[PDB]
């Protein structure tokens, strides 16, 4: 009976450059319970196919998931990972990157 | 090298909101090669690696039925535990299991095992001698007493020493090519000094597999592994991963700083400075 | 068929020793085999069991098993037959794991007559 | 192949 | 000192008349409860295994239509509908779902009259 707090890794699949149709990725690790609120935004909204990967857990019982989809790189209308989880009293999120 | 076959199992209750979600994932040498998800469209034991397809549907029949058995059993277990721990009938809870065998390159068994967790805390485990159990608390002690009376460990031994090993050295043939493969990285440093005077330097590795990699910074000879900044290895998507390391340096000095990239895919480590 | 008892009935003298055949099929790695007997009033009493991974013929009282993995066979031996040993003897096996729950698969049973 | 889990 | 109590013990009943059966668990170290049927040539065959209170289920066999409920941790029930030939119904209990021995109740004997 313990609650591990999620570690979110915002990041692009490739280096920065608008135009290419591919797959966009997010990485949540180290949480418990496995019930997590995570879906892919867009400026500040939604996405039709938040392809959130199939869940998994580690040797130490903590869960990890890969929040992915398909997108087409953009500019200064940045993106983020929509993350909520029973581990913290408040929800949280960090913002995409061209470089990272 | 030493291979393994491991099964990871999750049962997670969600009162009011349906039926306990159930999952069995299987790994060989630690990559996902089969999965079952009570929550998919038409639950069933799907292959998770192309090389598993070379398996006849009689095999996908057994595993699937097994899982439906197992699923139903963990349904009952989630309930048992409420009464062991005196918990309330309408909260959420989780049971997880890891089971497997570890085999030497010579094919001999090295380690059989099976561990259970309730709500993220170790609950009970099979000891190395393959005959006895260690319980972590008072509820597991019930389970354990119960499992001793039923000789449950002899059944586990048999599975661990027989089936598991024999099926390991069989997924290994059909999976080898894909499994003991590998792919080399490709690096580049980057300047990201937001109009300031100090100059932080960052090293970027990508495209690589497996995720075993190490990157460092040295002051040409001596090691600058003190204030070095690096984030956990992340997966990219296609079956390959990424990583970066970084560190602060006095502006003007930039080419006196070298990045190092190690990976078994490479025929020599990689070195680079600003481009 | 999954559990088969070839013999319909056996007639023997008191004090003899009787063997009841049973042959089985299963594709399970681990399995469990049982003998039960049913009396004139229809009660079904458990007699003896054999685990497949156990490498010794089970025995209890005058009941003893002759377990022969390769031959998919599991006879029940009663040594020193008594009058009260007269019943129908059922051979059973645990019916392959999958949703089902608690599935014993039975053979058709064998009548045993012990003559005084 | 997987295992058939005993109950807790 | 028996694990299970089964009632009623028999029934005489015209073709088709429904009958209810009930089995009570006396020892709770054997919570896995099943219904088995023995037909008129003595063939035993499994019907249901019901572990948790509220577990409900149906199963049509040749000659009878069944509906079974685990009502509480000690009460297991059985509806037999449309019975066209006699048969007897055995309740069983076991300590778990893999490999443990099944123990039989005394059977509820049904007779089409
Ligand atoms: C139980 O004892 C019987 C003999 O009474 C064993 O029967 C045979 O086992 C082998 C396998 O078929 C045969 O090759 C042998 O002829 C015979 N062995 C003996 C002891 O006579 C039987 O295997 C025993 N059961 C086990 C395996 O525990």
């Amino acid at each position: 009976m313990i609650q591990k707090t999620p570690q979110i890794q915002v990041y692009s699949r490739h280096p920065p450059e608008n135009g290419k149709p591919n797959i966009l990725n997010c990485y949540v690790t180290q949480f418990h319970p496995p019930h997590i609120e995570i879906q892919m935004l867009k400026n500040g909204k939604k996405i039709p196919k938040v392809e959130m990967s199939d869940m998994s857990f580690s040797k130490d019982w903590s869960f990890y998931i890969l929040a992915h989809t398909e997108f087409t790189p953009t500019e200064t209308d940045t993106y983020a990972c929509r993350v909520k989880h029973d581990s913290m009293a408040e929800p949280k999120t960090v913002y995409w990157d061209r470089d990272m | 090298g030493p291979h393994s076959l491991r099964y990871f199992v999750t049962a997670v209750s969600r009162p009011g909101l349906g039926e306990p979600r159930y999952m069995e994932v299987g790994y060989v040498d630690d990559t996902e090669f089969v999965r079952f998800d009570s929550d998919a469209e038409n639950p069933r034991y799907e292959p998770r690696a192309r090389w598993m397809e070379q398996e006849g549907p009689e095999y996908w029949e057994r595993e699937t039925q097994k899982a439906k058995g197992n699923e139903q059993s963990f349904r009952v277990d989630l309930r048992t535990l409420l009464g062991y721990y005196n918990q309330s009938k309408g909260g959420s809870h989780t049971i997880q299991v890891i089971s497997g065998c570890e085999v030497g390159s010579d094919g001999r068994l090295l380690r059989g095992y099976q561990q259970y967790a309730y709500d993220g805390c170790d609950y009970i485990a099979l000891n190395e001698d393959l005959k006895t159990w260690t319980a972590a608390d008072m509820a597991a002690l019930i389970t354990k007493h119960k499992w001793e009376q039923a000789g449950e460990a002899e059944r586990l031994r048999a599975y661990l020493e027989g089936t598991c090993v024999e099926w390991l050295r069989r997924y290994l043939k059909n999976g080898n090519a894909t499994l003991l493969r590998t792919d080399s990285p490709k690096a580049h440093v980057t300047h990201h000094s937001r109009p300031e005077d100090k100059v932080t330097l960052r090293c970027w590795a990508l495209g690589f597999y497996p995720a075993d990699i190490t990157l460092t910074w040295q002051l040409n000879g001596e090691e600058l592994i003190q204030d070095m900044e690096l984030v956990e290895t992340r997966p990219a998507g296609d079956g390959t991963f990424q990583k970066w390391a970084s560190v602060v340096v006095p502006l003007g000095k930039e080419q006196y700083y070298t990045c190092h990239v190690y990976h078994q895919g490479l025929p020599e480590p990689l070195t680079l400075r600003w481009e | 068929q999954k559990v088969t008892q070839t013999q319909t009935s056996i007639s023997v003298m008191e004090k003899t020793t009787v063997t009841m055949d049973c042959v089985y099929e299963t594709q399970d790695s681990s399995y469990f085999l049982f003998w039960y007997k049913q009396t004139a009033s229809g009660e079904i009493v458990f007699l003896i069991r054999q685990d497949s991974y156990k490498k010794e013929n089970a025995t209890v009282g005058h009941y003893s098993l002759n377990f022969q993995k390769p031959k998919s066979s599991i006879g029940l031996i009663i040594t020193a037959t008594q009058i009260e040993d007269s019943a129908v003897y059922f051979c059973a096996m645990r019916g392959d794991y999958g949703g089902s729950g608690n599935k014993l698969i039975f053979g058709t049973g064998t009548l045993l007559s012990v003559k005084p | 192949r997987g295992y058939v889990y005993q109950g807790l | 000192v028996t694990l299970l109590e089964q009632n009623p013990r028999w029934r005489l009943v015209p073709r088709g008349q429904a009958v209810n059966l009930r089995c009570i668990l006396k020892n709770s170290q054997y919570p896995w409860m099943s219904w088995y049927q023995q037909d008129l040539q003595k063939q035993l065959q499994w019907l249901f295994t019901l572990r948790s209170p509220g577990d409900k289920e149906v199963k049509s066999l040749p000659g009878a239509d069944y509906l079974a409920t685990r009502v509480t941790d000690t009460e297991l029930r059985l509806q037999v509908a449309n019975m066209s030939q006699g048969r007897t119904l055995y309740c069983t209990c076991s300590a778990d779902r893999v490999g443990n021995t099944l123990y039989f109740g005394e059977g509820s004997r049904l007779i089409v009259v």
